[PDB]
């Protein structure tokens, strides 16, 4: 449905590729562009925080006759170092995971949102691109950005045109 | 007219991974693995840390004469020692432990050299020359800096008049009732003539004790055959890191704010916990392949 | 791929080789020595539609599917529209893209 | 929109505009007589097809071709009105 | 859809707010409610298990002479009181992140049912909300709430009429 | 003619945050983290805790006369002492190895006093008086209740682990500041010796007197011997846990009575417990948002 | 929607089972089997490594006199298995629940994709089932199969077949 | 003609568990929890490890009579004891520091026996001979085979040749009715002889403690002692774990031949091996659901 | 927001200033001396409807949108009628809510 | 369902209604202007010296004339309640 | 559940207790002196259907839902067609699966 | 496809095929003069109603029947469209 971002659209992050009988070029959407923004701020300070240390002095010495507690240290500190590489890296790979799901999940839902507002006046032809069979200025444009597209306005437009 | 949907692109790779695959691009990523080093050390608190260099902390702490005796340096975040100790323990000898002295010495910042016992007060009767051909300075025969070599019954005793904590550091001669009697803590040595072999062009020994007393502690010393009296208590104010960058981590310092470090774990002061991980980016964006 | 083009006068150009159900056609005017003009173009299904910004209303365009072939009405002729006119297909079925790949013999009016 | 344009010799051209396109350009020959041939397209991308030795490069209202007849640069922004550069004789 | 649930209908979960030219007021749909209900309490039951100790006298003592014992308990426990709080601080955020969606889903998973149970006798208009075109008695409620809508019986009328 | 869907709403807050948004209402929810306390330290396990405040578990075991050595305890789930020791060690001493005990004692929960050694028969040769001005109780001179002072012949004394129980044995040597004391096990041995080198003035008192400890099972005997001095056991605790806290009659500051996992009171604790942690709200959500329409 | 897998078609994941007027029987699919297999082999794959011990010689050994010793090697022995305990648990139910709701959306996503070429010529009955108001040979099986379904081939049917 | 969709199903139940419902049955499941047991344990890096039954490993070290010394073993990955030691120390004794020997001999796999010292000319004036009723071997009295019972002032040295490290073993005769002093170039103790009384044990009337020093290439102890000491015969030169359990020819229960991480078998283990976990049924699902219809 | 009402017998509430299309209206009467009483309503869309219990049958309701004006076929002029009527509008679009916000002059019959 | 009537004033039923209730003020002459909407909620612009509080059956407000409360839970038969003189 | 059956020659079989809607019947031919004999079916919606291999043509289906009775024509009669005739339906919805469960007393033509 | 058949007796009956199915399989039974009742249906399982009595076992082109006189039947229905039904058995 959707594969590839196009290399237009210089700034944001979903959009709009009208094009009428009088122009045509691209145009950004903002308020699902500042909603996945924060959320995803907010993921990255919630993972970079939580995470505090004090003076951790891990250098140790030990004498000749102490060997056991050399061998001691060192279970405990490669214990350490095993969990918590293990704890971050799944922890790093599910925060991918429920990020990339998310986005898909944001264009989807506004596709469906768009399609919403026009039950008939268009008709989908794929890759999440519509058209209308009546003609409509630049102003249309704005109606269906805004969501004021007032269905009964075009609606009387003959769809018959086939 | 037309209408159709996408999201913006562009021409970065950045590659992250994940479960759906490895080695995939993303438009807009940050990584939570660091690497940058070689930065040399510098002033972690903005005070000048102790080097060491070319003598161990224990000439250091005990009058080495070959460092000079590093006479001023008020406060130190932390201590850095070479790797490879040169002339750390003039006289062969054997300490009583250093860890117990090691690891205290990891979290004061302030000294004030106190010559605990007066060196023309009250003891003419001793004999405070000596010297060995093994320990000379500079090429002429000297024994030490931090304490004297040394026959009445003698004697003393520290009051403890400062309100701070004050550090006692000696020794026995081992070619006698050696004991030091504190308020709560005691010991009784004994010499020990016996052969040994030679070690730095010496036939014998002499080991170092080192006891800590508080404020309303008044320690007395006591020895009939041998005592290596101490001459400056290094009164304290309240990490080692082994190197040989010029002038924190053992191999340079680091300057960012992520939570995981690639450099070596071992560290002084806060810092990004280490982790044996490559590559740790997070995907703050979409993927980016065309059309 | 083959195309072909034949032809108030009436101009058409057949073509076949592909799916034509599925890709926009256009159409590009030829000056006797200067360069090439755009005329007008069409997307795939039969709906939007443009033209040249000095021809609107004088040149129509109209396609099918079953016979996989398109025409201009070129009504109104005018002197100076003794211009050779060729027959071109897109590159791409997506619409922000565009490049006039498959290209015919024209036709010389 | 507007646009315009500037054996053993090196072949290279530049084609410019008036504003800002970033990729949406692509290019066109052809010799007297014969139609037009596709040539490097979206941005001096090679095509398929065609010999290889032609190329070319630039980019942002600035692009040249790097290799006798004429050839055209087309560019594919503001999509309704198109337009075709002049000549370019070598 | 979901936007804010009605002070009214007391008791349940779910449920549909009907109304018809006899009368009007809340209904409660226990099949989907016990489901969840039953589900969401055995997980919380599930993640409050699990955890068991033993007689762990964590209060240690040690000599003036064994500073460097100190100093290792006191590593083992930080750590271990960090890994916990880690842990336990992540798994609640995730289960947390996991209970919404979940109810959410369960929503349009009933409003989707409703949808099937008839398609043309009705006519969407949004905020998850039906009405018929014809007219039906009391009874139509019980019929379309278990599920046994007509659609031939109901057909009648069931045209454009306006 | 209408149907619409919703979910049901009240009138509370109950706060909780998520990695979608902080401090979002919700219907119904659960709190895993716990903040009862206060509650007075009452029986763990229906038992009465050893409490001997106002002296040193030191002193407790070595028969202090302050505390009046409370007799009578057959049952201590867990030993609570105050922070503050009071006359904790009435002789000014070191006792060696500590803490080794202090760690055994932290699971018997019962005790049979009993006499080791007869204080009438078996050595009339030496006397047994002796006093400390320092050790003085209620005002009036006196030495110990544990353990017994001895002022001469080479004492030998053995006992033989007739019960069938381990038997503590604890005593010490005199270090008069103005004799081979060899306490002899099976598989144990020691020999220390008198000193007499000068010692500062503490607690009134000149010097100082060290005590031992050796612990025997069943099957084991240990033989005594000394020369200049030697403080005689008089009772061992046989066998068959520590907070400090000033509360009145489980943790060092109340009580808790939840099935949580998670804990807000100071971590030490006795006996099984919730997991402690670091943390200020951790709720659960087991319902639906609660925002009106 | 589909609740049970036929005992049929022994080989495969996701699949069709064709009815005509010659012939019927099963078929499977490939494409979405060989992407789930990857997915999921790839799963078990991240999961099964990341675990490597060294020469751990776990077995210590303690004095008699020394038993704080004892008793600080069991806390972190302990520790240490419960941790690893609750980890191992909480991942393997978490990768448990990933992997069947992604079977789903992919069976889902199948359904979609058939549904896309069928648009008016069939007509949906339930339980994932299709039907085609004209009749065709086993060739169209193939043609919607490869998504190659010829729309306006049979467009032209006589759907006025009530 | 009709189109359906669907899943490929099976008769197989495997058993798996999820964060939804319990005891759900799936179509292809992996289990990530093992139980193969009762393997003989074999060898583990193809090489024969010391097994040294019926003896202690004190006794093994200090060559008891009664395992016949093992005399040749040279690669031993790992070594096995009976857990009950059987003749584990042929003479009563106390041997110290025994967390600092059994640890250095769990990495060591080849062994370079090597009769440290002479026996045949430097001890003319030494009375080598001399048995123990408790340590008479076959029913006949000997001593011992790793070192010597022995009047001149003994002086004597290691020549410290060989470039490895040597081991060294010896103690010190304790009459139960001598200025011993080892001197390493950096390493040095002074023990003395005790006439203290002790009970009887193995039918003796005391004991003899054992001492041990690890010196590296390049040093050289010398010994010394007037009253008694115990001369070392065999330095048991190194190449620098212990499984207490009983078998026919790892883990003390066996061998696991298996990839998986997790195991069911007693965590303590040796070399690489999956870790351990205190679960029963931990199993991934890698196919669909199955249930008919 | 504005609102007028004129007016067997005919009456029709036109009103204005708002989105007609999106509301639903309502109408009430008031006695000369006594309170008001509800007499109907209808929902935006116009399929929905309801009627007074001692009415049904006799007044009736009908709406449009184009106008943005409704209309009673107030029929059976029983004497007894002589109420006053007014016309009222929903304050909000969802079904569960209702309150007569936008109040209007009325008109005595 | 049934109404009746008794500064502040008094609204009582008899049945259990939650929230769908409101209250409507009128003097002679002029049409009826909205009051407190919701179980108390107040209405914007109006003056906010008028207010009341009280639910389940029992309502009353806070402070010549008259007003009116009206339920709306069982929707169909609509009704309006008495008078308030004051 | 019941179900009865009366009757170029036509034929039905009505049918009652159960939902018709949702169901597929079925017809089975019987010999005078051998087993039975498959003949035709169809599917519940009435849109897809089959034949027996001997008869396509000459043996007609239809079905409605109102009267829950089905009819086949039954035409071209021929001697050899001498065969007892069946009426059943299937055992439940699902496709795949199939066993005639309900069945009649039958016809003997 | 193609089907076949072969005091206190023991009543055991087989049907084969020429090919493989699964357990799209069932079992008619009929005496003579009224309409044939249901018995065992898919591979072998255990229909409703019936007496328990009736019973068999046995799947891929070989099917069995373990247990009233007179003849059985085996029916196939993996390929749809060409049903088939076995032939006459007795006892």
């Amino acid at each position: 449905f959707i594969e590839g971002g196009w290399t237009g659209m210089v700034d944001g992050w979903y959009g709009y590729h009208h094009q009428n009988e009088q122009g045509s070029g691209y145009a950004a959407d903002q308020k699902s562009t500042q909603n996945a923004i924060n959320q995803i701020t907010n993921k990255v300070n919630s993972v970079i925080e939580k995470m505090n240390t004090q003076f951790t002095a891990v250098g140790k010495e030990f004498n000749k006759l102490e060997r056991r507690m050399e061998n001691l240290n060192k279970k405990v500190d490669d214990g350490f170092l095993d969990i918590w590489t293990y704890n971050a890296e799944l922890l790093v790979l599910l925060e991918n995971e429920r990020t990339l799901d998310f986005h898909d999940s944001n264009v989807k839902n506004l596709y469906e949102k768009v399609k919403s507002q026009l039950k008939n006046n268009a008709k989908e032809i794929g890759n999440g691109c519509f058209e209308f069979y009546h003609k409509c200025n630049n102003e249309c444009m704005e109606s269906v950005k805004n969501g004021t597209y007032d269905y009964p306005k075009y609606s009387e437009e003959s769809k018959l045109n086939r | 007219d037309t209408i159709c949907i996408g999201y913006h692109a562009n021409n970065s790779t950045d590659t992250v991974d994940t479960v759906l695959e490895k080695n995939v691009t993303v438009t807009h990523s940050v990584n939570l693995l660091e690497d940058s080093h070689n930065g040399k050390l510098c002033l972690l608190k903005g005070i000048a840390p102790l080097q060491l260099g070319n003598c161990s902390v224990a000439g250091w702490i005990l009058g080495n004469p070959e460092c000079e005796l590093l006479i001023s340096k008020e406060s130190w975040s932390y201590i850095v020692e070479t790797p490879n100790p040169e002339n750390g323990t003039c006289y062969p000898g054997y300490f009583a432990d250093y860890e117990e002295l090691r690891e205290q010495l990891s979290s004061v910042s302030s000294f004030e050299r106190f010559e605990i016992f007066p060196k023309e007060s009250s003891w003419p009767n001793h004999t405070v020359t000596g010297v060995s051909a093994s320990c000379s300075h500079n090429g002429k025969s000297s024994f030490y800096r931090n304490l004297l070599w040394l026959y009445p019954n003698l004697s003393k005793s520290y009051v403890n008049n400062k309100e701070k904590e004050v550090l006692v550091l000696w020794g026995v001669h081992h070619p006698a009732y050696v004991s030091v009697v504190s308020s709560h803590y005691s010991r009784r040595f004994t010499p020990e003539i016996a052969k040994r072999p030679k070690v730095r062009d010496q036939e014998g020994r002499i080991n170092y004790y080192w006891t800590l007393l508080e404020p309303g502690d008044t320690i007395i010393f006591e020895a009939n055959g041998n005592l290596i009296a101490p001459w400056y208590a290094f009164a304290l104010s309240r990490g080692i890191i082994t190197s040989n960058a010029p002038m924190q981590t053992p191999q340079g310092a680091i300057n960012s704010s992520l939570p995981f470090q690639n450099v070596h774990p071992v560290t002084i002061g806060e810092c990004p916990k280490y982790v044996r991980s490559a590559k740790l980016r997070m995907v703050t964006g979409l993927r980016n392949i065309p059309s | 791929v083959q195309l072909v083009e034949s032809g108030s006068l009436r101009l058409s150009c057949a073509a076949s080789g592909f799916t034509f159900s599925s890709y926009g056609l256009s159409w590009v005017r030829q000056a006797p020595g200067k360069g090439l003009e755009w005329v007008s173009y069409i997307s795939n299904s039969g709906i939007s539609t443009y033209y040249a910004d000095s021809v609107k209303g004088r040149f129509t365009i109209s396609r099918d599917n079953s016979k996989n072939t398109v025409s201009l009405q070129l009504n109104s002729l005018t002197p100076e529209d003794t211009a050779v006119y060729y027959c071109a297909k897109k590159g791409s079925t997506l619409i922000p893209y565009t490049w006039f790949d498959v290209w015919g013999p024209g036709v010389l009016v | 929109i507007v646009m315009t344009q500037s054996p053993g010799e090196r072949a290279t051209l530049s084609c410019r505009a008036s504003q800002s396109v970033s990729t949406s350009l692509a290019w066109y020959q052809q010799k007297p007589g014969q139609a037009p041939k596709l040539l490097i397209y979206g941005a001096s991308s090679r095509a398929t097809g065609i010999p290889d030795r032609f190329s070319g490069s630039g980019s942002g209202t600035e692009f040249t071709l790097t290799i006798v007849g004429v050839y055209y640069c087309q560019q594919d922004y503001n999509w309704p009105p198109l337009t075709f550069g002049g000549g370019t004789k070598v």
